[PDB]
């Protein structure tokens, strides 16, 4: 889920550009919980390894 | 069969050669040594037959862990398996296991090569937008720069690697990291003022993660919190001066080049 | 508009990062600057909209027309991607110039890392620079400026083929230039010191060139654009007693 | 010819098959003996025409 996203984000340039424009929306469209989006947006990497 | 070591770069998924990725896809077995689990899953989906080498670690001496790591890889090669080793960054830069596996593989007469990949240095240049061919470039292993005589050229970018364990020895443990670092600062002070701005760099793994780029005076270095992958970048301290001598021979001046 | 400079590497097709390749696919326009035509054709099949910059007289004015052309696209608001040989931020002025001027016009500009000739050298020569340490200089710069190399660690000289590239005033052959370099290196390395002329393979059917020869035979050597000279150490290491003393280690 | 070098540079499978049986694989795509010769000889320059 979350892993499939990071994997896509790292290799697709289009998706990469979109993300840096509208991080939240893009993450929502890849079905991430509000908590995940938060952890990502606060850069709390410990809580992502919690939600995996 | 065969051995091929490949580098995944630093970034997840997207920072790997098209060919190296192909090798991992069309391989009978794949031995991995990657940082995070996001990277481990990525690899799995790319090839289900994966052996994680993180398991060979601890109490055991490193050269023992590596001995096992390497043997496990050759076991696959000897078995006739088209083996591929997936390493972080460049599979040759700071990678005793690759060289050992390749050397020993070649010894037994097995076909073994190493495909180049993107190292932390490759990233450092792009991230900071510095061109090493600009004023030159010197790379040393901190400890090696402290233990041995290495006079740096302060007209070039100077990279000190593994700054976290700078000066680490069995006979130096009585010193704290802050201490050893201080000693390194005293050494660099020979060429670089204490006010000189230095940069601590750490390449990102995840695409949602940023590279660490902490700018600070050389003097505040001892206090800085370092990481195993942390690297120090000391920009030039002097502008390049012409070799008026060599310019004389070619019969030109600074204004002609 | 936006700019993203990517690198193809040395090998064809296969030595580019997955992401950098994606940028080329999704680029509205691509500005190529690659050596061979096999690389040129490849790129095109990767994205039809490609403007070759070789089409663009001093190097001052050549790159000025190049950069200017790249910008035009970015100024028009087209997501521009500039594909260069090897690493787009290593011995590459066009990129740093373009990125700089795009940053200066408020446009978004960045650079993706690729595989440089150096990254290839380590693999082909099975050398780990992490443990050994290394140094890099542009051959010409190393000649026209005061660079003090450390002869205890590897020394790379890039663009050894065009070493001494300058405006004409006196008549000197490339061998004459290379002879001067040889003399200048003689301040640290002997003439009989073995060096290596490395040339990364472009095509997958070609093997890399790894010629060894004494430093004295460099002038005669037949060099190429992408040729780089590797000068292995010539001096032994010495204990840094000063610093060792501070750390706690002395006579031991 | 160009497509082959491209596939050979990207595809790790074709890469290996090539080393297994160079000549045969080059036929499988469709290159003449003159080309295969230039490839096998080592004359890069030679390939400046078959291109
Ligand atoms: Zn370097």
């Amino acid at each position: 889920g979350l892993s499939d996203f990071f994997t896509q984000l790292g290799q697709d340039a289009q998706l990469m550009e979109d993300y840096k424009q509208n991080p939240e929306a893009v993450m929502r469209a890849h079905g991430l919980t509000d908590e995940q989006i938060n952890a990502v947006m606060t850069g709390d990497m410990e809580k992502l390894k919690t939600l995996s | 069969g065969s051995l091929v070591c490949v580098g995944t770069g630093l970034q997840l998924a997207g920072q790997i050669s098209v060919l190296s990725r192909s090798y991992i896809e069309h391989a009978d077995i794949v031995f991995s040594l990657l940082p995070d689990g996001f990277s481990q899953r990525w690899l799995t989906k790319l090839n289900p037959n994966v052996i994680n080498l993180q398991q060979f670690y601890a109490v055991k001496n490193r050269r023992d862990t590596y001995e096992q790591m390497v043997n496990a890889i050759l076991d696959a090669v000897r078995a006739g398996k088209k083996t591929v080793c997936a390493l972080y960054g460049h599979p040759g830069v700071f990678a005793c296991v690759s060289h050992m596996a390749i050397t020993r593989a070649k010894a037994e007469g097995f076909s073994a090569k190493m495909e180049p990949g993107i190292s932390a240095e490759a990233c450092l240049w792009a991230d900071l937008g510095i061109d090493p061919g600009n004023s030159g470039h010197q790379s040393f292993e901190a400890s090696q720069f402290m233990f041995f005589n290495h006079v740096p050229d302060p007209t070039t970018h100077l990279l000190l690697w593994q700054i976290a364990i700078a000066g680490e020895h069995t006979l130096t443990q009585f010193h704290t990291s802050s201490d050893r670092l201080q000693i390194l600062v005293e050494q660099l002070n020979q060429w670089y003022p204490l006010d000189h701005e230095v940069v601590i760099y750490e390449a990102a793994n995840l695409p949602i993660q940023a590279p660490r780029i902490e700018r600070l005076p050389l003097a505040n270095l001892p206090q800085a919190h370092l990481m195993p992958i942390s690297t120090l970048l000391i920009p030039p301290a002097k502008k390049l001066e012409y070799n008026y001598a060599i310019l004389a021979k070619l019969g030109i001046g600074p204004e002609d080049l």
